[PDB]
Formats: C-alpha cells, structure tokens, sequence
C-alpha cells in the first residue's frame, strides 16, 4: 500500500477504548530501525 | 553486519526500556486470547541492535521525510512484535513484514502498548501460540519484542473503534 497523499504514515487511534493507546503504520521499511531486542516471559497474575 | 550488545540491568538505559514495556501493558478486548493473560512481564534480556548499513538506511530516509515535512521527522519509539524478528534485525524492515489485511492499510504496524505488539509475537491473532506447548498464554517459553525508532513525518489521523 501507499500512505495517504502527502502523508508519510497513518496514526490509528482507538475511539471507544480510552485506555487503548495509538497504533502506527508506515509504508516504507526504511522509516523504522529495530533499536532494541527484548527477551521476556509474560507473568501469570496472582 | 548486525551485532547485539547486552545492556546491564543496572544500566539506566535497560531500566528505561523495561519501564516503557511494563507501563504500557493494558487489558485487551479478546480477554487474552491472542497474547495471553498477564498484567506484567519478566524481562530476561535487553540487547542493543547495531548495524551500520541499516542505520544509514534509516537516517537517509529520515532526512528526506524530515525535509518533506518542513524539518520535522516526527520520530517516535514504538513496539513491534513479529514471527520475523530475527530476519528484521539482520536485514531490516521490508514488504515481507507488512500486514496486508491491517485495518489501517497494507503497511508495517507499530504499537504504543507493549501488550498490543505481544499479540503478534506468534503471528496474526497469536497464531497457534508457542511452538513447544501451542499455548498463546504460555508462561514458560521465551518471547521477543522489538522497541524501534520510527519516522512518522506527516501522519494521517484515522479514528477507529
Ligand atoms: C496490526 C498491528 C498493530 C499493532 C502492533 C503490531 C505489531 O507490533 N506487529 C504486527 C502487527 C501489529 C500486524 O502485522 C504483523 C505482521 C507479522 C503481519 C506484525
Ligand atoms: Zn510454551
């Protein structure tokens, strides 16, 4: 795909969940650089 | 030409990345279906990704976008989860890492919520979960996320429900 004309990306913002944060979309791989690699486990709630 | 450098848990940089991770966990509307049920992570390791070629590739595109957006790159740090993480850190992001059926268009997606990106570590919808247990909520197997520098430039605002 291509971004909207004259735009370099898309900001998707949830309108129903005020606690959900934004998501973003770029259409050129060169606009992102994988700065940190994080290794983790999810933790079971107590 | 990619090198991974371990950050120390006693390093401010490690701690800053861990806090972004932990502080952006939220609940999801699928009740944990895709990414599992959790309120926090156990961080095992944080490595800095160094590749001179991929960096200049990024800073060259950043300059173009910046000048197109009147000297404003609009650069952020954002999370990305993917089955393709090991290819990404060595070869960089490209069309193969895009989401054809994303609800904001067929591009490469990033999240402010770490738990949102966690939903994609084992694939769209969580795939079939971890390889070993086939458990999307596995508390045993190790997962990896990327925390990325992203150039947004002039970004189109789309509201979604
Ligand atoms: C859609 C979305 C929203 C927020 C974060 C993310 C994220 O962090 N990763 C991915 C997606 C995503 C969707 O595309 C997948 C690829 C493997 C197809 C990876
Ligand atoms: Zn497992």
């Amino acid at each position: 795909a291509h971004s909207p004309p004259g735009h370099h990306s898309v900001t998707g913002r949830p309108s129903v969940n005020g606690l959900a944060l934004a998501e973003y979309v770029i259409y050129r791989g060169e606009q992102a650089y994988p700065e940190y690699l994080i290794t983790y486990q999810i933790m079971r709630p107590e | 030409g990619t090198i991974l450098i371990d950050l120390s848990p006693d390093d401010k940089e490690f701690q800053s990345v861990e806090e972004e991770m932990q502080s952006t966990v939220r609940e999801h509307r699928d009740g944990g279906h895709a990414g599992g049920i959790f309120n926090r992570y156990n961080i095992l390791k944080i490595q800095k990704v160094c590749n001179k070629k991929l960096w200049e590739r990024y800073t060259h595109r950043r300059k173009e976008v910046s000048e197109e957006n009147h000297n404003h790159a609009n650069e952020r740090m954002l999370f990305h989860g993917s089955p393709f993480v090991n290819a990404i850190i060595h070869k960089g992001f490209d069309e193969r890492h895009a989401y054809i059926g994303g609800m904001f268009g067929a591009g490469i997606y990033f999240a402010e919520n770490s738990s949102k990106s966690n939903q994609y570590v084992y694939g769209i919808g969580g795939g079939t979960g971890c390889p070993v247990h086939k458990d999307r909520s596995c508390y045993i197997c190790h997962r990896q996320l990327l925390f990325c520098r992203v150039t947004l430039g002039k970004s189109f605002l789309q509201f979604s429900a």
